[PDB]
């Protein structure tokens, strides 16, 4: 509302509620009044190759415009910036990898003239910079440890939770997932994947699970598929830069290197 | 799940890592190839027609099985079918001689526990198994154990309840051994200096034990520095007080035992602090023992199992109200205790579950005369000869008991069972029917409802 | 609307969205039931809060169950008490 610039760019670290954060946003909207007639929600991060024919087909769909299959794409692109610039419009990109020319694709960039206002979010400050968008950015803090413990509880059995929610007396399960919970270090998708695979402890075991996981996370169930989630972020450095990456991991956990 | 993880970790399946044991326990319960069943969630079993499904994937791999167990099987089979299998399992069988020697190449595992009939084997059975990591005799009556010293991969033994004598040299040849689990020896004698031979030995035990560290001579465990737990029968107050200095041994005591005990007339906690790892304690026939001390000094060490046997001379332990070592007991048993008469501290146990008692006639109450139940997780009481028990407790909450038992006390006149209770997991009551009817009942409904659903008659 | 969907025998996790089935909320009526042969999957799904362990059938039942997979010959043959036979 405030801002000046009507390009704003959001980054951090990847699963910390970047997605979700545009999808409460933009479900959000319908309670407050604007003047803006149209909303748009386009899904970038689908390739880093710009498969710009599906964002064309949802935005088409969004503005109730006939699609076309044998339409050239330049020609539609030059339709849909003319189409757009007669509406105020909020368009959401979702985890831009690249820098794409958003005139090429149909989006005109929005100018102070103009109330339109454009939200793109990043895993990388360096893109968002590239969008012009370098004074509208927010970092994307993870959670803090009350609401990482709340999160962590909906992620839990009652048979489970019952055993670790009550307060006033002391266990070792509750400092246990404290530990654990501690140890996904408040970013959401670490802890919905550790918690939907640890939503089945009782209480023999939570010294143990506590224990390992602290050390090695590779055991417990459903980590692969978020490292793999995780795994583009490293591929998009060059090897040198990889290298000097896996070199920082020596040295001691929760510390600080100069 | 213990024994399950340890044979997994034998067999080089885990990386020496138990954590992963239990998350590939996990992994099968939750896709119901398991199912956990038990008095605690420590014991779980295969159904039957996974384990029939199992045997026919055993049958469809390249993989053979030997597998007979708990068939009642009086004769080993031969030689010709364990020649090609990888993995053979004859445990609660009736086995007597064992006379054949096997050319398995490529066994790696036997399993030939709960045969009390298996007493000799033949000589030079073992030359072949060079294979083998994973080897256990336990629950047998065998008196020794033959020549060895070609099992170049073995990892685990366990001669738990076997009458063994004395163990062959030949074991100190075998640099790959991993675990060793000796308890309940009645015939063992051999000397554990010997033991400092190996160097890459993780578990040991000698916890009730005939033979163990009597004095501070025959400890010499210092040179194996690669143990994380071990098993210790202490028979003297030296080897407590040498056993008394920090260092990484010291506190690897997970669970200690006593037996025939000279000059130990007294024990404190404050003694067991420097134990970080202490979880079970083993007393039986000490004549010294007149009292136990059980400091509020609140250790690390989080005890769950208690038992005290054959102490005439015990006269009381002394628990601290407030703060105690023993509020994560879980099970109690105490036989034989004449003397001891101050157990009222029981009621400070919020976490107990299973009691068993025995001709302790000095007991008077288990309880004699937070905002919860003393004993919500009560699961089992067991009493057996109290001459001078007069009662066991007040009447107290126990939502989860399931097993009673009472024989022989004629001085017990009431027990905390009542209606005003919810019943709805109790599942058998033991006990004479004499005694049964010499109990004084507050309501009659805790007659009529517990003959008629519950109780059971010896 | 507020609909009933049964899931059957569900056995990787997947996105209700992808597929077209709105993720159910407190604010609506509508229930999703699913089936699965893996806790760890059903947990994915945020149903670890209507979770039921399917236990199987009892003596009497499995014994009433097996007379019906018999002919009468054969189940003539059984099915009669009284006489005890082998
Ligand atoms: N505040 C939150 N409360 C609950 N769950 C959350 C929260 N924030 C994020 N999540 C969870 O994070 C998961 C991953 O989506 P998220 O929005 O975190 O990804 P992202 O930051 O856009 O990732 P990427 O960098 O891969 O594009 C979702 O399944 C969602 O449930």
């Amino acid at each position: 509302e405030k801002g000046d610039s009507n390009i704003i760019g959001v980054w951090g670290q990847g699963g910390v509620g970047k997605t979700t954060l545009l999808h409460v946003f933009n479900n959000d909207l319908e309670k407050k009044a604007h003047d803006y007639q149209v909303v748009i929600f386009i899904e970038v991060s689908n390739s880093e190759a710009l498969n710009t024919v599906e964002i064309q087909q949802t935005i088409s769909e969004r503005l109730n415009l006939p699609w076309n299959d044998a339409e050239p794409i330049a020609k539609r692109a030059r339709f849909l910036i003319k189409a757009l610039g007669r509406k105020r419009f909020v368009i959401l990109l979702d985890d831009v990898r690249k820098k794409f020319c958003l005139e090429d694709v149909g989006i005109p960039t929005p100018d102070i003239n103009s109330q339109s206002k454009l939200i793109l979010t990043s895993r990388y400050r360096e893109v968002c910079f590239q969008m012009n968008a370098q004074r509208s950015l927010i970092e994307m803090q993870i959670l803090g440890n009350d609401a990482s413990w709340e999160l962590f509880l909906s992620k839990l059995s009652t048979e489970t939770s019952a055993a670790v929610e009550p307060l006033g007396s002391q266990s070792a399960t509750r400092e246990h997932a404290m530990k654990i919970a501690q140890s996904c270090g408040g970013l959401p998708l670490a802890l919905n994947v550790i918690g939907t695979a640890v939503a089945g402890l009782e209480e023999g075991e939570w010294q143990s699970a506590a224990d390992a996981i602290a050390t090695n996370m590779d055991n417990i169930d459903g980590v692969d598929e978020m490292f793999g989630r995780l795994k583009y972020s490293f591929d998009r450095l060059t090897p040198t830069q990889q290298q000097c990456f896996l070199y920082c991991t020596l040295f001691p956990e929760y510390g600080s290197i100069s | 799940k213990e024994q399950l993880i340890g044979y997994w970790l034998a067999e080089g399946l885990l990386l020496n890592d138990s954590e992963k044991g239990y998350q590939i326990i996990r992994s099968l319960v939750s896709a119901c190839l398991l199912q956990v069943s038990g008095s605690m969630s420590s014991k779980v079993k295969m159904h039957h027609v996974i384990r029939q499904l199992g045997l026919w994937l055993v049958n469809k791999s390249d993989t053979k099985f030997l597998v007979q167990p708990g068939m009642a099987l009086d004769n080993a089979p031969s030689a010709e079918e364990w020649n090609e299998a990888t993995r053979i399992s004859i445990m609660s069988n009736n086995i007597t001689e064992l006379s054949f020697s096997p050319k398995c190449k490529n066994v790696t595992t036997l399993l030939m526990q709960n045969n009390p009939n298996l007493n000799k084997m033949s000589y030079g059975f073992f030359r072949t198994m060079s294979s083998l990591k994973v080897l256990d005799l336990s629950h047998t009556a065998i008196t020794s154990l033959p020549e060895c010293d070609a099992l170049v991969a073995l990892e685990h033994l366990n001669l738990s309840h076997t009458h063994i004598m004395r163990l062959p040299e030949r074991l100190w040849l075998l640099k790959e051994l991993r675990h060793l689990d000796l308890s309940v020896t009645v015939a063992f004698e051999d000397t554990m200096n010997n033991c400092s031979k190996l160097h890459k030995l993780k578990v040991l035990n000698l916890f009730r034990s005939h033979y163990g560290i009597r004095d501070v001579d025959n400890l010499n465990l210092d040179s194996l520095k690669e143990l994380l737990f071990l098993g210790i029968t202490i028979y003297a107050e030296d080897v407590l007080k040498k056993l008394n200095m920090p260092r990484p041994l010291a506190k690897s005591t997970h669970r200690l035992n006593l037996k025939y005990c000279a000059e130990m007339q007294s024990i404190k906690i404050s003694d067991l602090s420097h134990m970080e790892h202490l979880e079970e304690l083993y007393v039986e026939s000490c004549y010294d023992l007149n009292t136990v001390v059980a400091d509020a000094e609140l250790t690390t060490s989080q005890l769950q199992f208690l038992t005290l046997s054959v102490l005439p001379s015990l006269e009381s332990v002394l628990v601290a109200p407030m703060s105690h070592n023993f509020q994560y007991i879980r099970k109690l048993i105490i036989s034989h205790c004449p003397k001891l008469s101050n157990i009222t501290w029981v009621r400070r146990l919020q976490l107990l579950e299973r009691l068993v008692i025995s001709h302790c006639d000095g007991v008077l109450e288990i309880v004699e005369d937070t905002g919860q139940s003393d004993f919500p997780k009560l699961r089992l009481i067991v009493l057996t000869g109290l001459k001078k028990l007069r009662s066991i407790c007040k009447a107290r909450e126990f939502p989860c008991l399931e097993t009673l038992r009472v024989e022989d006390c004629p001085n017990l006149r009431s027990i905390p069972l009542s209606c005003t209770h919810n019943y709805w997991k109790l599942k058998q009551i033991c006990g004479s029917v004499e005694w049964w009817e010499k109990l004084q009942w507050e309501n009659r409904k805790e007659v009529a409802c517990l003959d008629s659903k519950y109780f059971i008659p010896i």
